RNA sequence: CGUGAAAUUGUUGAAAGGGAAGGGCAUUUGAUCAGACAGGCCAGCAUCAGUUUUGGUGGCA
RNA sequence: GACGUAAGUCAAGGAUGCUGGCAUAAUGGUUAUAUGCCGCCCGUCUUGAAACACGGACCAAGGAGUCUAACGUCUAUGCGAGUGUUUGGGUGUAAAACCCAUACGCGUAAUGAAAGUGAACGUAGGUUGGGGCCUCGCAAGAGGUGCACAAUCGACCGAU
RNA sequence: ACUAAUCGAACCAUCUAGUAGCUGGUUCCUGCCGAAGUUUCCCUCAGGAUAGCAGAAGCUCGUAUCAGUUUUAUGAGGUAAAGCGAAUGAUUAGAGGUUCCGGGGUCACCUUGACCUAUUCUCAAACUUUAAAUAUGUAAGAAGUCCUUGUUACUUAAUUGAACGUGGACAUUUGAAUGAAGAGCUUUUAGUGGGCCAUUUUUGGUAAGCAGAACUGGCGAUGCGGGAUGAACCGAACGUAGAGUUAAGGUGCCGGAAUACACGCUCAUCAGACACCACAAAAGGUGUUAGUUCAUCUAGACAGCCGGACGGUGGCCAUGGAAGUCGGAAUCCGCUAAGGAGUGUGUAACAACUCACCGGCCGAAUGAACUAGCCCUGAAAAUGGAUGGCGCUCAAGCGUGUUACCUAUACUCUACCGUCAGGGUUGAUAUGAUGCCCUGACGAGUAGGCAGGCGUGGAGGUCAGUGACGAAGC
RNA sequence: GAAAUCUCCAGUAGAACAAAAGGGUAAAAGCCCCCUUGAUUUUGAUUUUCAGUGUGAAUACAAACCAUGAAAGUGUGGCC
RNA sequence: AAGCGUUCAUAGCGACAUUGCUUUUUGAUUCUUCGAUGUCGGCUCUUCCUAUCAUACCGAAGCAGAAUUCGGUAAGCGUUGGAUUGUUCACCCACUAAUAGGGAACGUGAGCUGGGUUUAGACCGUCGUGAGACAGGUUAGUUUUACCCUACUGAUGAAU
RNA sequence: GGUUGCGGCCAUAUCUACCAGAAAGCACCGUUUCCCGUCCGAUCAACUGUAGUUAAGCUGGUAAGAGCCUGACCGAGUAGUGUAGUGGGUGACCAUACGCGAAACUCAGGUGCUGCAAUCU
């Protein structure tokens, strides 16, 4: 009858990339990992063991223990009405930093600098980012850009 | 027609005068109201509140949980208000010489407190002497240790209290408890 | 959809570091409204570019009125238009004193003769031919004659009244 | 005599009329889960700069 | 054989009735009925306020 | 708020002024009827009832979540580390009311199958919050203390 | 079969009010809130437990940990599309080379099959190098950032790190937008656990008012205006009223509101007036309208029906007889402004009638293949009947455009009722503090929950209540 | 001999990996050889199904004792 | 419209394909009815449809005449008597102008009949150890009520 | 800048064909007593850098090279797709409005870059 193993409708999930099989380059062992990291899931086809399920393909947790070989990921999963925390044990093959952590670590360093500067002078210097603000006015001048275009071109079959 | 974003017509929740049809505890609602409305202290408004709890949410607060507060750095000569009952414990050997106001007094409580050279006064003295409660000092009972709660949240490996009549071996030690019968929580 | 007006859109791609100062493209739109006149311009600039609304912008709205509303032309449209079936390439060729009133006419025209909605008609050119004899259709070669007269016979008169005491007549 | 099987229809508008809630975070998490040899030593490590504290600020 | 309901019935009186009857809103007609003179009833006009509707005309871009 | 030099006035935090008729079935209410429009027979099971589903010819009277043992939550009341007089006894204006000894029930200790053992390193701990209170402040705030409660790491007791 | 109108186990009484997951019924009012037909498990499938949805009691606090939403940044996915001179698997067609079991054919072969090489046609739910849209994870800070140094039995060659800290610095632009109706938390319990319908995606099936899924919105549980009529469609959700404005739909009349204005199309001896929806197709029509492409024509084009129908010639074989018209074969120019081995009608066959081809008569446009609007053919069912009806034809039909107008329990304003929330109010509040008053918002509802009240029998108290001068009842 | 043993060249896996299918694997996860018993002990934690119950299966550890290897390391049954 | 039709696609037919209609077949569905809408056939009687068998008037033909075939208007009017079978269906005899097809709750059981199906008796064959089973055969087997309303057929009748 | 060792990303690095390479290094090469492994000092082990060679490896260059990589108002705002209508059409389906938006195709460019240490006319 009906089919719900641990690793069901992972066809093309766990498959490796195109010309991207073998062996794990050594980037992924370098990487080194903290409790209170912020790392994405992705599993890897070659690696079969402290592999994710399914469901954490492509989930973003905080790292809450360190192991020798693995890395202890915190996950808020929907069941039902409410999130429910969840804890998973994982090769470091399946796991890496996701880059979003890293640019707002950057953002924070740049604006004590913002903020830094400003101190001595030259307060509201704007540190919070703004949307996209509606164009301003401008001047737009047809010296070597006269304005000529055609109408709508009439059917032709092109067969 | 309204889109509305909340519930309509919900009653806020929080009691806005005493169960009790206690005609004594209605005059001291009565002078609290007009204390937290007649005077900005936050003191009062918290006494009003708690006039109107219930039995269950004014657990009685023991001398001795008076007499720790009281061992706190700066807090030797403050009045001990206890919006609930004062019981005794003879646990402790050394009472402080304090002022507790408090609703009710057991016997034993209000001895021990005369005896170590304190006294007790109601909530309408404490009014008197402290409308805007200057120098108190608020103590409130453990709710969490009621004999109800034990049970509150059962379930697997909760860890909380089954509800049950008879204790003891034969009375649920047994499949569903070790794992040498089946399962464990 | 209302009486049309012919706008002046001139439209741009927005400037980049690499290119800036783009193309500065121009169409000539019939439309009720500025608004209308906005998104056709955007429509067929889908056509045509890779460009859209979010990647482009308007720099011009111009209202064109006729240059002589009141002396009566004869006018050559050219117009691609969808049918149940297919698209098609037409030609009508309309006597009256405005192009926004011959458009009118001819969306009148398509809709009464074709069932072709404002929907499913492209505009494609709207061109006075100059001279008489270049004109191509007998339906309006034929208000082109020396001296034209021709009656109106049988004239139905409107009453305010509901009842009437003459039995009246339908001269002219 | 056949019924219905499974559907999921009104199970999310049941699921949100109570308002889907995050699991209330804390400082201080639990440390259930962790390396039992990093907890045994930051067991000796808390005590320590507790004594340190209480020596200096006492 | 205390009182003496209703269903159902007789008489009298009133009303209406082209293949049901009954009902809701509003008013006509007929019948019947309560209160108020130390303001009660129904209205008319003027000057205003609130909400609107329908015109006339003026000055600007 | 406006006008007025001011007094004061005004269309400015909601109608006043003047005048007539009647003072009774005139207005109104109730009822019958007529007219305009609308209106399918209730109860029930059902995804769906006016249904060619079922019960119901009519009327009166009777007619269906009660009591008890034990118990969960919540609330009120008394007393409170205790509490519960009413099995009994005393007494009585006599099935009432009033008074009371010793036990017993539950609670104040848990844990283990059991033999058993049995709850303070510390200001009954440390950390993060926490109402209220105190001190300094015109205040905003800052500092101190922080009950209940929430999270966490410990300590103690029983089992292994 | 019969065994007292009783027989596939009589009658009587008791156990017995036997049990029933099954059927029926389950009695006053108003106010507030308000569902589910789904998860898992069960000798479970007409049931229950469990979780979810709902009510009530609240509690801790007082604008926040937040959000059925977006942005910014960073992930994830393998469907729509696409691809097959890219892999796998199908698949059409020839080319060129080649050598072995393949071709009789050297004893090295125009007239060969595989195989290889470069091309070519078409495909895939269980193919794929690519690869969206929609949906989806995370982050956008005081639980933060930086500096210095303290603990450890972990860890390091080593305070090197790890984790947690001491002390110090940073503030309303504190680290995007919008909103926030208070926010968080707990206990307890009802009903429900038969679903159905619509758009879109989608499975089986020829299909179904069929059976089964996904997301959402609804009906159930819901009246109101509109679709004549209808559970679900459109519009809009509902205290009691007044006034105004509208939605969807309409304005010949029934019927409130223009037999309005404007441009066209259509004439049906089955017109048409169908969002859902209550049907119609391929194929056709010198009906009528509009259009596309090609050609001819004022040097007088098409037609009108005026004149010539030519040499070998009665063209060869043969047909009883075929001579321009039975067939095989033919189709040469002697050629003329002009007449074919004739467009047809014909005779035994010729002959003859009559035309493409050409003018002594014209005079303006013509011919062909098509494209799609309306109308028509295709178009047959049973009681008499249905654009809702009457009727409507430069419409009261169809297509499109512009205004004016009509009216929902919808929107705006006001009043009144109730509910909820936030407040005021004690030195006579000029005695109701669960009272009086101010302010704002809100009002649908089955199953169900809660609250405030009405009524009946009897009981304690009170009104030294009513009453034979009339109680109760009717 | 189309083919029985030997030799070389090409060969991205078109093979093999117990058993269905999918995924994974080339100085290997396939073949051969050598050693071996980690298919061991004691608990908690986690993932899937899910009520966040049970069972089955799996994941990372910790505290032991071992196997192997020059070593790093790997190993708590079967590449998933 | 490839072909048949001596030649000739369309007099009459018509392959390979393809578009429909009907609800008198049978499937498919399970919406209504299980506090029951009397389940086959026939007889009787009325009406309706047209996809026309005959009859009326026509058009076409490979229509000389006769007889036929195809097609149109057309449901006005008719469409039978019998052997066998419970039969619907079928087959045959025979007459005739013709023996066309259907619907009306597969029209019509308070109209009938009861041959059939379809209770209980009984026999046979096969199957089953058996009780028994068989859309297998065979035989016997209670057909209730209208006096109400409407409809219909007839009959009176107030008021002008 | 060449070369070597250990690498990072893992074809712009691969593949095919043909040419160059001083110096150093790498390499081929020479030998079999010992440790070691074989049917076979071919591989593997050891020994001498000696008897020699850039022939190969390696490196770089050459190719309207195959492949790969990057970009393109190249195709294409096309296919597709979210949302909306009492839109069209008997239908299959299609158009429009507010948004997002490909792949193939066609061109153009390119054919490794770089870290630590050592070494070199
Ligand atoms: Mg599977
Ligand atoms: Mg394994
Ligand atoms: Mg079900
Ligand atoms: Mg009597
Ligand atoms: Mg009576
Ligand atoms: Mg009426
Ligand atoms: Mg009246
Ligand atoms: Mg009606
Ligand atoms: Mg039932
Ligand atoms: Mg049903
Ligand atoms: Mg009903
Ligand atoms: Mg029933
Ligand atoms: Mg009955
Ligand atoms: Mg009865
Ligand atoms: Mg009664
Ligand atoms: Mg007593
Ligand atoms: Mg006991
Ligand atoms: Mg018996
Ligand atoms: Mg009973
Ligand atoms: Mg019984
Ligand atoms: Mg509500
Ligand atoms: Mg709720
Ligand atoms: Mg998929
Ligand atoms: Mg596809
Ligand atoms: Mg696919
Ligand atoms: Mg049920
Ligand atoms: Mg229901
Ligand atoms: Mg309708
Ligand atoms: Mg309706
Ligand atoms: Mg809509
Ligand atoms: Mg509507
Ligand atoms: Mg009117
Ligand atoms: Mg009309
Ligand atoms: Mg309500
Ligand atoms: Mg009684
Ligand atoms: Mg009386
Ligand atoms: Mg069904
Ligand atoms: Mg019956
Ligand atoms: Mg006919
Ligand atoms: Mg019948
Ligand atoms: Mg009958
Ligand atoms: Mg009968
Ligand atoms: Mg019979
Ligand atoms: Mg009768
Ligand atoms: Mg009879
Ligand atoms: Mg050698």
């Amino acid at each position: 009858g009906k089919s719900h193993g641990y690793r069901s409708r992972t066809r093309y999930m766990f498959q490796r990339d195109f010309r991207k099989h073998g062996a794990v380059h050594l980037s992924t062992y370098l990487k080194v990992y903290k409790v209170g990291d912020i790392v994405d899931i992705k599993a890897n086809g070659s690696i079969q063991k402290g592999m994710p399920h399914k469901f954490y393909q492509g989930k973003t947790g905080v790292v809450y223990n360190v192991t020798k070989s693995s890395v202890g990921v915190i996950i808020n999963k929907m069941v039902g009405n409410r999130y429910l925390e969840k804890r998973l044990n994982l090769r470091v093959e399946h796991i890496k930093h996701s880059k979003c952590r890293q640019e707002f670590l950057e953002r924070v360093k740049a604006n004590a600098a913002k903020r830094a500067e400003a101190k001595a002078q030259g307060v509201a210097v704007q540190l919070k980012r703004q949307p996209a603000q509606p164009r301003e006015s401008r001047i737009v001048s047809t010296e070597g850009n006269v304005p000529q275009t055609l109408a709508p071109v009439p059917y032709e079959t092109f067969i | 027609g309204i889109d509305h974003t909340s519930k309509q017509h919900k009653r806020s929740g929080h009691r806005t005068a005493p169960k009790s049809d206690n005609v004594y505890l209605k005059l001291l609602v009565k002078l609290y109201t007009f204390l937290a409305r007649r005077t900005d202290a936050p003191f009062n408004k918290v006494v009003l509140k708690a006039l109107f709890l219930s039995k269950i949410n004014r657990p009685p607060v023991s001398v001795s949980r008076i007499a720790r507060a009281l061992k706190q750095e700066g807090a030797a000569n403050k009045t001990v208000v206890v919006v609930g009952t004062v019981t005794d414990d003879a646990r402790i050997f050394e009472f402080p010489k304090t002022t507790v106001a408090a609703l009710r007094f057991t016997a034993g409580a209000r001895a021990k407190i005369v005896k170590a050279g304190g006294e007790c006064i109601t909530l309408d003295q404490l009014a008197v002497r402290a409308p805007k409660g200057q120098n108190t000092l608020i103590l409130r009972g453990p709710r969490n240790s009621r004999e109800a709660v034990r049970h509150f949240g059962m379930g697997p490996h909760k860890g909380k209290a089954p509800r049950i009549l008879s204790t003891g071996r034969k009375f649920e030690r047994a499949r569903g408890r070790r794992r040498s019968k089946g399962f464990k929580v | 959809m209302a009486h049309f007006k012919e706008y002046q859109v001139i439209g741009r791609r927005l400037p980049t570091e690499s290119v800036p100062e783009p193309k500065l493209f121009r169409m000539r739109i019939f439309a009720s409204n500025e608004v209308i006149a906005k998104s056709r311009y955007w429509y067929f600039l889908q056509k045509l570019h890779k460009v859209k609304k979010a990647s482009g912008e308007i720099v011009s709205i111009n209202q064109i009125n006729e240059a002589h509303p009141t002396k009566v032309k004869n006018f050559g449209v050219w117009v691609r238009y969808d049918s149940r079936s297919g698209t098609h390439n037409m030609y009508k060729e309309i006597r009256d004193v405005s192009r926004v009133a011959a458009v009118e006419t001819l969306y009148q025209d398509m809709a009464a003769r074709h069932r072709a909605r404002f929907r499913s008609i492209h505009i494609l050119k709207v061109a006075e031919i100059e001279k008489t004899a270049d004109v191509k259709r007998q339906y309006v070669k034929q208000f082109l004659t020396k001296d034209l007269k021709f009656p109106l016979p049988h004239r139905v008169q409107k009453s305010t009244k509901t009842f009437s005491y003459k039995r009246p007549s339908t001269f002219y | 005599a056949k019924s219905k099987n499974h559907t999921a229809h009104n199970q999310t508008r049941k699921a949100h009329r109570n308002g889907i809630k995050k699991p209330k975070t804390y400082k201080y998490p639990s440390l259930k889960g962790v390396d039992p040899k990093f907890r045994r030593n930051h067991k000796h490590a808390l005590h320590g700069t507790a004594k340190a504290l209480a020596a200096a600020k006492k």
